C-alpha cells in the first residue's frame, strides 16, 4: 500500500 | 357522556324551537351545551392550580373521541393546556395509554393523539381574548441553525391542482396534463391545507414525545374486534402528521440531540419510521435533511462531549435520508457547505487547506508551550515525537504520552495526518496537550475514536453514493464530471480512499471491528468509483490519471484479496469498466489493473477460491478483448516474472485456466451492469474463439517480436516466451 | 493428509443432506473427525484451517462417516454435535478468509441435517444476536452474511431442519439490520447486498416455509419479508406467486376450520384443494397434512418470533386467539405495500402474469365480491367489520396513487367496494340516486375512503362504460355526506331528528 501511495504521490507531482 | 351530549343537543334544539339576537347567541356561542365546563376551564387556565390541571386531565383525555366536534376541540385544548402546565402527569398518562395491555386502549390513544394534532391550532382562540401576554408558553428552543440556503426543494408542486384557477394542440395539451397528473402523487401533499384560501400552534414536548410510541405502534399488528389494526391507524396518523407539518413532529427528537446524548436512539427511531412508512414525502425529506445537516454543523462548531459520536450516528443515516430529497444538486451542496465551513464532514471531496502550525501544551501547566509547523505530509506521530523531545520525557514513557485535544475530545492516532483532522487555516492554531496516560487506556481511546471516524467516512461515501443515484437521467454526466474533477483536484484522494490503520489491525481488542469497517469502506469506494465511471462518456479522453482512480481498486484488492465479497465486487467493477471504457481498455487500461491481479493470483496460490475468481475474471476479459488483452497481460506480467514476483508457473496456470471454460462460483456476472452473454467488444475479433490456446499466446509473443525486434516490448515478450 | 484422504475416498460428494460413549471401539474415521476438530480448535492460520476443513469434507462428506455415526454411534454424534461440530464450524467462518467458509458452510448444513445440530445452531444464533455487547452482534452479522453467501439453494429445499435454522438465522440478521447501534446497523445493511441472488431466494423460500408451517411466526415473517423487499427489491422476496401461495395456505386453513365448524378470517374457496374428498391426490394431500399439522401441532420446532425480537382435525388458540386476524391483516397490508411499489412485475413472463391474474381473482374474493354473478356475497356491515376490507381500504389509496397500471386493473373492483361500503344496508346499494352517506364508516376510515376517491378522480379515466355510473354514485354519496352536516328534513344508540326520524350526522373538518 505504501508503494501504491508513493506511486500516486509521484504521479501527482509530475502533473 | 354520549347520553349527556345527546341530552344537551336536544335541549339546544328545544331552545332554538322556543324562539332574534338570542338565536345568534345560541348558534355562535352555545353551539352545544356539553363543552360549557371545559370551555370554562380553558377560559380560566392562567388561574388554574396544578391540582386542578391534574384533576381535569383524565376528563379531557376521555372526551377527545367525541362525535361532537365542539366537545372534541374543547377537550383537545384543555389537554394541550394540561401538557403545557403539568408535563409529567401528561407524559405518564400518555405512556400508560400507548403501552396499555388492551388493543382498544392503544388504538384510542393513537386516535386521541390525532385529535390533539388536529386541534393544535385551536387552543389560543378558545383560551382568552387577552392571553398569550399572560400564561407564557415556552417557545420551542431551537439550538442549531439550518444551512443558510435550503439544500433541497421545499416540496414538489402538485401537477394541475384542482384548487388553483387557471385541434392537435388541444389534444396534446390534454395528454400532457393527464400524464402530469398520473405522475404526481396527491396522497403525499396536505390536501385540505393547500385547498384553503388565504395563528400559533400549541403542541408541547410531551405530546411530541408521544410520537415515539406511535412509531413503535406502527409495527403493532394487533387487530381490534372491528377488524382495525393498531399498525394501520398509527401509520395513517403519522403519515398525515408528516404530510401536514413535519417540523412539529420532529421538533422534540431534533432538540433532544443537542439536549443530551441520544443520537443512537434518534437515528434508530428515524430509521424505524422510514421503514414502516416506506417512503418520505418531499417536504418531510427536505426538512429532515436540512435538520440533520444543521445538526452535523452544530456539532462541528460547538465543542461537545458527544459531538463526534453524534456526527457519526447522523452520517450513518443521512445517506438513507438524501435518497428522497428533491432537487438536491452536487454544485449547490458544495456551495452551501463551503459557505457553512462544514463541507469536509458530508462531502468526501472537500479540499481544505490545513493548519500550517499548531501549539502543543506540556503536561505541566507552567511548562512553556511548543509550536510545531504542520506540513502536508506531517502525521501526528512526528508531532508527538517532537513534543516528547521538547518537553523532556526521557523515552522511559514514550508510549505513555499521547497527543490529545481538550476542546474537542480527541486523542490522535499517530498515523493520521495533521491536516486531515485540523483542515482549516484560521488565525488561531489548534491547541494540543501532551497528556500522560496509561498506554492501554490511550490505545483503547484511540481504537474507539478511530472506529467512530471510519464509520463517519463510511457514511460520507454512502451519502455521496445515494446522492449520485438520486440524480436524474439528465444531469448524470454533469454530476459525474464534477465528481471526477473534484477527486483529481483533491490533493489526498487516493491516500484517503486507500489507506488503512495497520498499527490498529494487529490489536486483539477492537482490531477486527476496524477491519470489518475497512472492508466495508473499500467496497463502498469501489462502488462509488464504478458509479462515477458508468455515467462518464464511454469515449472519455483519459491519460495517466485513470491510474489515480484505478489504484483504489487495486488498493482494495491488496488489503482484502481473500474476502469473497470484495473480490467479486472488484471483478464486477473491473469488467464493468472494461466494457464501458472499451477503447481505453483495448489499448491500455489492463496495464493499470492486470499487474495487481497477477500479483494477488501468485501470492495467494494456496487460496483456490481467489485463484478461481481471478481466472474467471481473466476469462471474461479474454471474451471481451481477445488478442489485445493477452498482449497487455504479457506486457504486465513481464516485469513481474522471475527466473515478491509472479512466477513462471502461475502464469501458465492462468493461461491453462483461460483455454478451458471456468464456472462462476462467486456469481461475478450477476453484478456486471451489461450482464448479457459476453461478446467481443470489437467486431473484428467477433468469432467462436472462446478457446485461448497456449499456442496462440506463443504466436502472439512471436508476432510482437517480429513487429519490432529491438523494441523494449520485444524483450518483454521474449521474456514471456522464455517463461 | 488431505491428499491421502482424497485417495482413500470415493472421490464423489454424496447428497449433502437427507430430506458417555467409548472413544475406542469407534471406526477410525470417527476418531479422525474428532481429532481434526480438536486440533482445529488450536489453530488460526487460514492455510491450516483450510486443509483441516478439506479433510473433514472428505470425511464428513465424500463418505457417510457422520451418517454412519448417526446410524450406529448415536451417542458419539450427539457429543460431537453438542460440543465441537457446529461451534468450531461457526468459529472458522470469517469474512476476511472466505476460503475457510467455502468449506465451513457445506459442513455446517450437513451438521444441521444431523440430529442435535438445529438446537446448537439455534442457541448460537440466539446468544450472539441478542448479546448486549455490540461487538458480538457486529461479528454475528458478518458470520451470518458469510454463511448466506455460500448457501446451496438446492440443499436447503430438501431438509426442513435446514429451512428452520436458516430462517431463524436470516430473520435475526434482518433484525440486526434495524439495530440501535449505528455500526451494527450499517454493517448489516451493507452486508445484505453482498449476498448473491440465489442465496437470497433460498432464504426467502425458508421464510415461506416458516410461514406455512409455524402459525405464530406468520406476522413476524411477513414483516421480515416486507423489510427485505424494501431493502433488496431486485430479488423476489414479495411477488405475485408469493401472495398466491400464501392465499392458498390461508384458504386451506379456512377450509379445515369450516370442516370443523369454526370461523376463520379467510375465504374457503381461494384454494384449489377440496378437503371434503382427497381422491388419493399427492400434492393436495401433502398440503392438507401440512395445514392440519400447522393448525393442531402448535408445539412445532422453535418459533423464531421470540428470539427474533431484538435486545383430531380442529384446534383452538389458547392465549393468542387473534393470531389468524393478525396474519390476515398483515398479509393484506403487505400485499398492498407490494402493489404500491411494484415495477410492473407482471408481463415479465407467463408465470408472473398467471400469478397476477390469480391474485386479482383472489382479491375480488377477499373483498366478498363474486365476479361470476357480479354481486357481493356479504352484507355491507360484514364487509366493514371484515379484516380484509379494513386492511384493503387503508392501503388502496396508496396503491392507486403510486402504481397506475395496477390502478387501472383494480379500478372496477375499487369503485364497487367504495360504493358498497358506504351503504348502511344492502337496500341502500340499489337506490338509483344514492341516498347513503359516509356515516357507517369509522371516522378515520371516511378519510381513506375520500382519499381513494380523490386518487381515482385525479389520475384515472373514469368515463368508462361501467366505472362512470358507480363513480357518479360515489359523487352522490359525497354530496349526501356534505348535506348530512346540516340535516334538512325531506343497534348503536344515536341521535335522531324527531321530525323525520333520520340519524343526525356530524363530521370533522378533515373529512368535510
Ligand atoms: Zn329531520
Amino acid at each position: 500500500v505504501t508503494k501504491i501511495l508513493r506511486a500516486c504521490t509521484r504521479q501527482r507531482m509530475l502533473s | 357522556y354520549l347520553h349527556h351530549s345527546r341530552s344537551c343537543a336536544r335541549l339546544v334544539r328545544a331552545i332554538k324551537l322556543l324562539y332574534s339576537g338570542m338565536l345568534k347567541y345560541i348558534r355562535f356561542q352555545v353551539m352545544s351545551l356539553s363543552p360549557a365546563p371545559l370551555s370554562l376551564l380553558i377560559k380560566a387556565a392562567p388561574i388554574l392550580t396544578e391540582e386542578m390541571y391534574g384533576d381535569i386531565q383524565p376528563a379531557a383525555w376521555e372526551l377527545l373521541l367525541s362525535m361532537d366536534e365542539h366537545m372534541a376541540g374543547a377537550a383537545a385544548a384543555m389537554f394541550l393546556l394540561c401538557a403545557v402546565k403539568v408535563p409529567d402527569a401528561v407524559s405518564d398518562m400518555l405512556m400508560s395509554e400507548f403501552h396499555h395491555a388492551e388493543t382498544v386502549q392503544r388504538l384510542n390513544a393513537v386516535l386521541k393523539f390525532h385529535t390533539l394534532w388536529r386541534f393544535r391550532y385551536q387552543v389560543w382562540p378558545r383560551m382568552e381574548e387577552g392571553a398569550q401576554q399572560i400564561f407564557k408558553i415556552p417557545p420551542p428552543s431551537i439550538n442549531f441553525t439550518l444551512p443558510s440556503p435550503v439544500l433541497g426543494m421545499p416540496s414538489v408542486p402538485m401537477f394541475d391542482p384542482p384548487w388553483v384557477p387557471q385541434l392537435k394542440n388541444l389534444q396534446q395539451e390534454e395528454e400532457k396534463k393527464r400524464l402530469g397528473r398520473e405522475a404526481s402523487l396527491i396522497t403525499a401533499i396536505p390536501i385540505t391545507q393547500e385547498a384553503c384560501y388565504e395563528p400559533q400552534a400549541v403542541f408541547p414536548a410531551c405530546i411530541c414525545a408521544a410520537v415515539l410510541p406511535i412509531v413503535h405502534l406502527m409495527e403493532d399488528g394487533e387487530v381490534r374486534e372491528d377488524g382495525v389494526a393498531v399498525s394501520a391507524v398509527a401509520q395513517q396518523v403519522l403519515w398525515n402528521c408528516l404530510i401536514e407539518d413535519p417540523s412539529t413532529v420532529l421538533r422534540h427528537f431534533l432538540e433532544k440531540l443537542t439536549i443530551s446524548n441520544r443520537q443512537d436512539e434518534l437515528m434508530y427511531m428515524l430509521r424505524k419510521l422510514l421503514l414502516n412508512i416506506g417512503d418520505f414525502p418531499a417536504q418531510t425529506s427536505h426538512i429532515l435533511f436540512n435538520y440533520l445537516v444543521g445538526l452535523i454543523m452544530y456539532f462541528v462548531r460547538t465543542p461537545c462531549e458527544w459531538g463526534m459520536d453524534a456526527i457519526s450516528a447522523t452520517l450513518t443515516f443521512l445517506w438513507e435520508v438524501v435518497g428522497y430529497v428533491e432537487g438536491l444538486f452536487f454544485k449547490d451542496l458544495k456551495q452551501t457547505m463551503k459557505k457553512e465551513q462544514c463541507e469536509v464532514k458530508l462531502l468526501v471531496t472537500a479540499s481544505m487547506p490545513g493548519t500550517k502550525t499548531l501549539v502543543v501544551h506540556g503536561q505541566n501547566e507552567c511548562d512553556i508551550p511548543t509550536q510545531l509547523p504542520v506540513h502536508e505530509d506531517t502525521q501526528f506521530e512526528a508531532l508527538l515525537k517532537e513534543c516528547l523531545e521538547f518537553f523532556n520525557i526521557p523515552e522511559s514513557q514514550s508510549t505513555h504520552y499521547f497527543l490529545m485535544d481538550k476542546r474537542w475530545n480527541l486523542i490522535h492516532y499517530n498515523k493520521t495526518y495533521v491536516r486531515d483532522i485540523y483542515p482549516f487555516r484560521r488565525s488561531v492554531s489548534p491547541q494540543l496537550n501532551l497528556v500522560h496516560m496509561h498506554p492501554e487506556k490511550g490505545q483503547e481511546l484511540i481504537q474507539k475514536q478511530v472506529f467512530t471516524r471510519k464509520l463517519e467516512e463510511v457514511g460520507r461515501v454512502l451519502f455521496l453514493i445515494s446522492l449520485t443515484q438520486k440524480i436524474p437521467t439528465a444531469h448524470k454526466q454533469s454530476h459525474v464530471s464534477m465528481l471526477q474533477e473534484d477527486l483529481l483536484r483533491l490533493p489526498s484522494f487516493p491516500r484517503s480512499a486507500i489507506d488503512a490503520e495497520f498499527s490498529l489491525f494487529s490489536d486483539p481488542q477492537a482490531g477486527k471491528e476496524l477491519f470489518g469497517l475497512d472492508t466495508l469502506q473499500k467496497s463502498l469506494w469501489i462502488q462509488l468509483l464504478e458509479e462515477m465511471f458508468l455515467g462518464m462518456p464511454s469515449e472519455f479522453p483519459w491519460g495517466d490519471e485513470i491510474m489515480l482512480f484505478l489504484n483504489v481498486f487495486n488498493g482494495a484488492l491488496i488489503l482484502h484479496p481473500e474476502d469473497s465479497a470484495l473480490l467479486r465486487q472488484y471483478a464486477a467493477t473491473v469488467i464493468n469498466t472494461a466494457v464501458h471504457f472499451n477503447h481505453l481498455f483495448s489499448l491500455s487500461g489492463y496495464q493499470w489493473i492486470l499487474p495487481t491481479m497477477l500479483q494477488v493470483y501468485s501470492d495467494y496460490e494456496s487460496n483456490p477460491q481467489l485463484r478461481r475468481a481471478i481466472e474467471f475474471a481473466c476469462h471474461q476479459f479474454y471474451i471481451l478483448h481477445r488478442k489485445p488483452f493477452v498482449l497487455q497481460l504479457f506486457a504486465s506480467v513481464a516485469p513481474l516474472l522471475e527466473f515478491k514476483g509472479v512466477s513462471a508457473q502461475c502464469l501458465f496456470d492462468l493461461l491453462q485456466s483461460l483455454e478451458g471454460e471456468t464456472t462462476d462460483i462467486l456469481d461475478i456476472l450477476e453484478l456486471v451492469k451489461a450482464e448479457k452473454p459476453l461478446k467481443s467488444l470489437d467486431f473484428c475479433y467477433g468469432n467462436e474463439d472462446l478457446t485461448f490456446s497456449i499456442s496462440e499466446a506463443i504466436k502472439l509473443c512471436v508476432t510482437v517480436v517480429a513487429y519490432a525486434p529491438e523494441s523494449f516490448r520485444s524483450l518483454q515478450m521474449l521474456m514471456v516466451l522464455e517463461a | 493428509a488431505c491428499e491421502l484422504l482424497e485417495r482413500l475416498a470415493p472421490k464423489e460428494e454424496s447428497r449433502l443432506v437427507e430430506p458417555k460413549f467409548c472413544y475406542q471401539q469407534l471406526p477410525v474415521t470417527l476418531r479422525l473427525i474428532y481429532t481434526i476438530f480438536q486440533e482445529m480448535a488450536k489453530f488460526e492460520e487460514p492455510d491450516i484451517l483450510f486443509n483441516m476443513l478439506n479433510c473433514l469434507k472428505i470425511l464428513c462428506l465424500h463418505g457417510e462417516c457422520l451418517y454412519t455415526a448417526r446410524k450406529d454411534h448415536p451417542q458419539f454424534l450427539a457429543y460431537i454435535q453438542d460440543h465441537m461440530l457446529i461451534a468450531s464450524l461457526w468459529r472458522v467462518v470469517k469474512s476476511e478468509f472466505s476460503q475457510l467458509s467455502s468449506l465451513a458452510v457445506p459442513l455446517l448444513l450437513h451438521a444441521l441435517s444431523l440430529p442435535h445440530g438445529a438446537d446448537i445452531f439455534w442457541t448460537i444464533i440466539n446468544g450472539n444476536f441478542n448479546s448486549k455487547d455490540w461487538k458480538m452482534r457486529f461479528e454475528a452479522v458478518e458470520k451470518v452474511a458469510v454463511i448466506c453467501r455460500f448457501l446451496d439453494i438446492h440443499s436447503v429445499t430438501k431438509n426442513h431442519l435446514l429451512k428452520y435454522s436458516l430462517a431463524h438465522a436470516f430473520c435475526c440478521f434482518l433484525t440486526a439490520v434495524e439495530d440501535v447501534n449505528p455500526a451494527v446497523a450499517t454493517r448489516a445493511g451493507l452486508l445484505l447486498d453482498t449476498i448473491k441472488r440465489p442465496a437470497l431466494q433460498g432464504l426467502c423460500l425458508c421464510l415461506d416455509f416458516q410461514f406455512d408451517t409455524v402459525v405464530k411466526d406468520r406476522p413476524t415473517i411477513l414483516s421480515k419479508l416486507l423489510l427485505l423487499h424494501f431493502l433488496k427489491q431486485d430479488i423476489p422476496a414479495l411477488s405475485w406467486e408469493f401472495f398466491v401461495n400464501r392465499f392458498e395456505t390461508l384458504s386451506l386453513e379456512a377450509q379445515l376450520h369450516l370442516d370443523c365448524n369454526k370461523e376463520f378470517p379467510f375465504p374457503t374457496t381461494i384454494t384449489a384443494v377440496r378437503t371434503n374428498v382427497a381422491n388419493l391426490s399427492d400434492a393436495a394431500l401433502w398440503k392438507i397434512k401440512r395445514a392440519r399439522f400447522a393448525r393442531n401441532r402448535q408445539k412445532s420446532v422453535r418459533s423464531l418470533r421470540d428470539s427474533v425480537k431484538g435486545p383430531t382435525i380442529k384446534d383452538l388458540l389458547p392465549e393468542d386467539a387473534g393470531i389468524d386476524h393478525q396474519t390476515v391483516h398483515q398479509l393484506i397490508t403487505v400485499l398492498m405495500k407490494f402493489m404500491a411499489r411494484d415495477e410492473s412485475s407482471a408481463e415479465s413472463d407467463i408465470s408472473s402474469a398467471k400469478a397476477f391474474n390469480t391474485v386479482k381473482r383472489h382479491l375480488y374474493v377477499l373483498l366478498g365480491y363474486d365476479q361470476q354473478e357480479g354481486c357481493f356475497m356479504i352484507a355491507p356491515q360484514k364487509m366493514r367489520l371484515s379484516t380484509c376490507f379494513n386492511a384493503f381500504i387503508a392501503g388502496i389509496a396508496q396503491v392507486m396513487d403510486y402504481n397506475i397500471n395496477l390502478g387501472k386493473h383494480l379500478l372496477p373492483l375499487v369503485v364497487q367496494v367504495l360504493k358498497y361500503c358506504s351503504c348502511p344496508q344492502l337496500r341502500h346499494y340499489f337506490q338509483q340516486p344514492p341516498r347513503c352517506s359516509l356515516w357507517s364508516l369509522k371516522p378515520h376510515i371516511r378519510q381513506m375512503w375520500l382519499k381513494a376517491l380523490l386518487v381515482i378522480l385525479y389520475k384515472y379515466p373514469y368515463r368508462d362504460c361501467d366505472v362512470s355510473k358507480t363513480l357518479l354514485h360515489l359523487i352522490h354519496i359525497t354530496v349526501n355526506t356534505l348535506n348530512a352536516q346540516y340535516h334538512s328534513c325531506k343497534t348503536v344508540m344515536a341521535d335522531k331528528c324527531h321530525d323525520c326520524g333520520a340519524i343526525l350526522e356530524e363530521y370533522d373538518e378533515e373529512t368535510l
